[PDB]
Parts: C-alpha cells; sequence; structure tokens
C-alpha cells in the first residue's frame, strides 16, 4: 500500500456520507433521527495516535498504525461510536 | 455523493493510443485523490495511476512512461492517456476517487465507477 495524502469547506461530509456512516455504526436513520448526531460526530473523528489512512494496490482503503504495525479496515474509533449508539438508544428508551 | 462515469474504452490496435475519461460528481473533487485501476478477466483490480490533490502521481511499473493521468479540476474530470498499448493492457478500467474527511489523520472514503472495457487486439 501507500499512505493517503493530499499533497500541496470541502472536508464537510455530505448528507449521504453521514447516512452511510450512520448505518455502519448501527443507526436506522429513517426511524432514529435522534441518533444521527453521533454519526455526524464520529465520521470526522481523528485517527488516534500514529494511525494513518492507506490504500493498497487493489485500491482498498485501510488504516495502518506506523508506530506498532497494527492494521484494520475501519477507523479505530468506529467501535467506540457503535457502543455510544447502543447506549444512546437505551438512554432515550 | 461522489459518483463516477468512465468513457472512451473499446477496441484498439496493439501499439496504438487511447484516452479514457471519467466525469465525477460532487463538491469534493479538487481534494480527492483520483485514480485509474484495471481488472483483467479472472484477476484482481490493480493500480494503473493516481494523482492526489497536490498533483503527485504514482504509476504501476508496467505502464510507467506509456500512460499519463491528468485531472481538470474546473470540469471535475480525470483522464488516462495511453500509448504503446499491449495485449496485457486488456482489462476493465475503473476510475477511483479516494475522498478525505480531514487534511491530515482522517477517515477517507472510497468511490468507484462502473468501468469501461479496453481490448488491445489486432482485430480492432
Amino acid at each position: 500500500g501507500r499512505p493517503l495524502r493530499i499533497g500541496d469547506e470541502t472536508y464537510i461530509p455530505s448528507e449521504q456520507e453521514i447516512l452511510e456512516f450512520a448505518r455502519e455504526i448501527g443507526i436506522d436513520p429513517i426511524k432514529e433521527p435522534e441518533l444521527m448526531w453521533l454519526a455526524r460526530e464520529g465520521i470526522v473523528a481523528p485517527l488516534p495516535g500514529e494511525w494513518k489512512p492507506c490504500q493498497d494496490i487493489t485500491g482498498d482503503i485501510y488504516y495502518f498504525n506506523f508506530a506498532n504495525g497494527q492494521s484494520m479496515w475501519d477507523h479505530p474509533c468506529d467501535e467506540h461510536y457503535r457502543s455510544l449508539v447502543i447506549q444512546e438508544r437505551a438512554k432515550l428508551s | 455523493q461522489v459518483q463516477l462515469q468512465e468513457s472512451g474504452g473499446g477496441l484498439v490496435q496493439p501499439g496504438g493510443s487511447l484516452r479514457l475519461s471519467c466525469s465525477a460528481s460532487g463538491s469534493s473533487f479538487s481534494i480527492n485523490t483520483m485514480g485509474w485501476y484495471r481488472q483483467a478477466l479472472g484477476k484482481q483490480r490493480e493500480l494503473v495511476a493516481n494523482i492526489n490533490s497536490g498533483g503527485s502521481t504514482n504509476y504501476i511499473d508496467s505502464v510507467k512512461g506509456r500512460f499519463t493521468i491528468s485531472r481538470d479540476n474546473a470540469k471535475n474530470m480525470v483522464y488516462l492517456q495511453m500509448n504503446s498499448l499491449k495485449p496485457e493492457d486488456t482489462a476493465v478500467y475503473f476510475c477511483n476517487a479516494a475522498r478525505p474527511l480531514r487534511p491530515e489523520g482522517g477517515r477517507w472514503l472510497n468511490y468507484w465507477g462502473q468501468g469501461t472495457q479496453v481490448t488491445v487486439s489486432s482485430a480492432a
């Protein structure tokens, strides 16, 4: 792979990108609009520590921790937002 | 929503030239890393060339110096100029958009066109 870099506002996710991230963290957006703020927050979360976005030779995007060599498909914080969605759903019930 | 539509493929004689185009929708075009990938029948998808927002390019070794990737940011277009085409260039060619959510240390989303066939053949 190779690290993804921009080189030498546009970074705001689209409503459609937020919808898709919401589904990925377990929200049913049509039924649970009250949870969508977690999707808006989580989609722009920074990569922790020394994690960097990378793309392999087949074009697939993944995350690589250059400090320790760990790799994963999802953003490392996505599991935290999955957990918060479950807690927020229970809190509001 | 970033959406890609490739065009310009088809039959081409070995040794010939061909330019592929891709139209991209969405507002994030100028910050995206745009690329061309190809998938030979029965094989994996493989980088051909890409270009990041700042214009840095990477090429797969087998096409370096025969192919050129370019972008027109005002028109939201990506192009692949191909020269000295060979039978092993036969594949479905896909345009790719890798979209950053942060200038550094962020999530990136990956978008694909549907592909256009290029067949390098002496029947062209």
